[PDB]
RNA sequence: AUUGUUGAUUUUGUGGGUGGUGGUGCAU
């Protein structure tokens, strides 16, 4: 298990800026929100599975 | 019948290749469909189109967050009438009553016989207490007449359901119960004999129950007696014998 | 209007899934739910041709994935017609085992089951094979108590009919801690058919579905209802009462404790 | 009728139509996908991040979303529905709740106009 | 908790009711 997975996903500065370190899927179904997770050689979706290439 | 026999086994044979080329092919579309895959999904995401509950729906949604508001019923069971109950008491009566019978004639349940046992033998909030001195100390400053309260509470406390690893520890506090009571018989007590009378029979019926259901804690818990009864005698002989060990061994033929 | 390459794709699927039974499904098809327009996709892979097999594994995936008002339009338009024309094709009018499954891996989502099977289902001309066989279902699975004590609610508003009486028997059966609401509901419906102003359920003559029903709420809940609550339901015993089931309907009756 | 109070009906008529997010992932995501029209998080998280975060996604300029201050975890839970009704009626077993986001207010009441006015 | 990202649908401990898309005949 893994705990507080949803902080890493975001950098909050001293100023209050909210900064977002992982890419949305642009599968409107999935729609804003939905994180590609970061892998050596791929960005995967964990909801519609889809694959997108990391210098895409 | 044999010509009948060879057109059998040839027919299925021949079925049985025929499904695994269906298969074959049907696993080949699947690899040339799945090759296919990037191609066909990037125009289909591309024509992805652009961005009321039915009023029974609503009510349904509706309905179950009310439930969880109201109080829940407790569900029984069907009642037995008293001829069922007593014909059950009857049964279970009659089975036991033969075990026993079986049991006094050799039946040795482990169902061998006692010949068996005679090859080789002439040849050669609430705290549980896992310890006696434990359950003192939480007893420490009660009265007599109020240890089966405590002992009762720790059970309650302590029960299987609770939580995980309660039967271990009502297990060992079996074994620890008996230890009391056998300790309160050597303790003084003419002063109080009424009082004694009350709390170390109370024990006793308790004890009974978790037998029922922790017998294997409590056994080995007698046996370590009868060994350490045994161990004093050698050294002291009657001198080690107390009013304890006459009510132990009475308590055992009670469980 | 799919691309024009899409329809040959998935039409290859389609015909994929009329023999499938095993292995590795196609991948385009594991990818229809995070599609919008699976509505159209799915047409035009066949959901009446699916093997039964695919049904089953179209409701893993499709249920799993889909949202809750999404799964309850494939619940309601591919699950629910492929279990009423399966029954009403077979020879034995049984149900195939693979559809069968689906029904409860579609009731892993309680709230898509219930209003896109089971209501539908029997307002739509329920009949007593289909009440057994979804009844079955229901009976086997673990369903919340929460969502039931709705549905269990819903089934004895509605006109009395020998199939929804056999819904309202399974949930009894079920032996939930009925929420106090749900059962006064269970109550009314008991009392309703007490010749008084009445309907015609009063007069309305009683399978032994009904009686059995009865029986099953006093047996279980008979602790759970208020004295006033007890002599209606006494009444209605005395008067609408069988001939075998009654006197053991008094029994339960009388020997519970008011809440 | 205080704050406090009025609270509790809003996001106990959101609960009925199944208006809120629960929890901070939800939360998060709802705020993110601009459904979110009210945020009420817990002051005594023991975590700063959780604090941190929220109130930035709140704040953001695009979206703002009112933000309310609630003393104990535990305590929000109990609004959001998490936790069981005992025979007595009391709540039992009631689950904490960091955060709470509200989607919907599924009926007008007179308690949300209350809670709006002090925010204007 | 858990599904395959999802959200209380599951999992864990302790009890525990069930033969039932069962057949085969009989009586409108
Ligand atoms: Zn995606």
């Amino acid at each position: 298990k893994v705990k507080l997975a949803v902080l890493s996903y975001y950098k909050v500065d001293a100023e209050g800026k909210v900064t977002k370190l992982r890419r949305e899927c642009s599968n409107p179904t999935c729609g804003a929100g939905v994180f590609l997770a970061n892998h050596k050689d791929r960005l995967y979706c964990g909801k519609c599975h889809s694959v997108y290439k990391v210098n895409a | 019948k044999a010509e009948v026999m060879k057109e059998v086994i040839a027919k299925s044979k021949f079925y049985k290749q025929e499904r695994q080329k269906a298969q074959g092919i049907m696993e080949d579309q699947i690899d040339n469909l799945d090759d296919n895959f990037e191609d066909v999904m990037s125009e289909l995401m591309m024509t992805q189109p652009k961005k009321p509950k039915t009023d029974l729906d609503k009510e349904y949604d509706i309905k179950v967050k009310e439930l969880q508001l109201d109080k829940r019923a407790a569900p029984s069971d069907r009642t037995k009438t008293e001829e069922e109950k007593n014909a059950e008491a009857e049964e279970k009566k009659r089975e036991l009553e033969q075990q026993r019978l079986d049991r006094m004639n050799g039946m040795i349940e482990l169902e061998r016989g006692v010949e068996d046992l005679d090859d080789g033998f002439w040849e050669n909030s609430i705290s549980c207490p896992r310890t006696h001195d434990a359950l003192l100390d939480q007893v420490k400053k009660l009265d007599l007449d109020d240890h089966p309260k405590i002992v009762k509470n720790i059970i309650k406390a302590y029960q299987p359901k609770l939580a995980e690893g309660n039967k271990e520890k009502l297990g060992k506090f079996t074994a620890v119960l008996l230890r009391h009571i056998i300790f309160l018989s050597n303790q003084n007590y003419l002063k109080n004999v009424q009082s004694f009378k009350r709390t170390q029979n109370a024990l006793i019926s308790i004890l009974k129950s978790l037998s029922e259901k922790y017998n294997r804690e409590l056994s080995e818990e007698c046996r370590d007696y009868i060994n350490e009864m045994q161990a004093r005698y050698k050294k002291n002989h009657f001198d080690a014998l107390s009013n304890g060990d006459l009510v132990f061994f009475s308590i055992i033929g009670i469980l | 209007a799919l691309p024009e390459k899409v329809i040959k794709a998935y039409t290859t699927v389609g015909s994929i899934l009329k023999t499938w039974t095993h292995g590795k499904l196609p991948k385009l098809f594991k990818v229809i739910p995070s599609l919008r327009n699976w509505q159209d996709v799915i047409y035009v892979t066949n959901p009446e041709e699916w093997s039964p097999h695919v049904v089953y594994e179209a409701t893993k995936l499709f249920v799993s994935n889909l949202t809750a008002k999404e799964s309850q339009k494939f619940i309601n338009l591919i699950l629910l017609e492929r279990f009423r024309d399966n029954i009403e094709t077979s020879e034995d009018h049984s149900l195939n085992y693979h559809i069968y499954r689906a029904v409860k891996k579609s009731l892993y989502k309680p709230s898509a089951f219930f209003k896109g099977f089971l209501f539908p289902l029997v307002e739509t001309g329920c009949n007593v094979r289909e009440a057994t066989i979804a009844g079955s279902v229901l009976a086997k699975v673990s369903v919340p108590a929460l969502h039931s004590s709705a549905a269990l609610s819903y089934l004895l508003r509605l006109p009395f009919s020998p199939p929804t009486t056999v819904f309202i028997k399974i949930l009894l059966d079920k032996k939930y801690a009925l929420p106090y609401q749900t059962v006064d509901d269970c109550v009314y419906y008991f009392m309703r058919f007490r010749i008084l102003s009445n309907g015609e359920d009063a007069t309305r003559v009683l399978p032994v579905i009904w009686h059995k029903a009865f029986l099953t709420f006093a047996q279980r809940y008979k602790n759970d209802i208020t004295q006033d609550q007890r002599d209606f339901l006494l009444e209605t015993v005395r008067q609408r009462g069988h001939k075998d089931i009654g006197p053991e309907i008094r029994r339960e009756l009388l020997a519970g404790a008011s809440r | 009728v205080t704050i406090e109070d009025a609270l509790k009906v809003v996001l106990r008529t959101a609960l009925v139509h199944d208006g809120l997010a629960r929890g901070l992932r939800e939360s998060t995501k709802a705020l993110t996908r601009g459904e979110a029209l009210l945020v009420v998080l817990v002051s005594s998280v023991t975590e700063a991040n959780i604090i941190k975060l929220v109130e930035g996604l709140a704040n953001d300029p695009e979206n703002k979303v009112p933000l309310i201050k609630v003393a104990d975890a535990k305590q929000l839970g109990e609004w959001a529905g998490l936790g069981k009704i005992d025979r007595e009626g009391n709540a039992r077993k009631v689950v904490g709740a960091s955060v709470v986001v509200v989607k919907n207010w599924g009926a007008e009441t007179d308690e949300l106009s209350m809670i709006m006015e002090h925010f204007s």
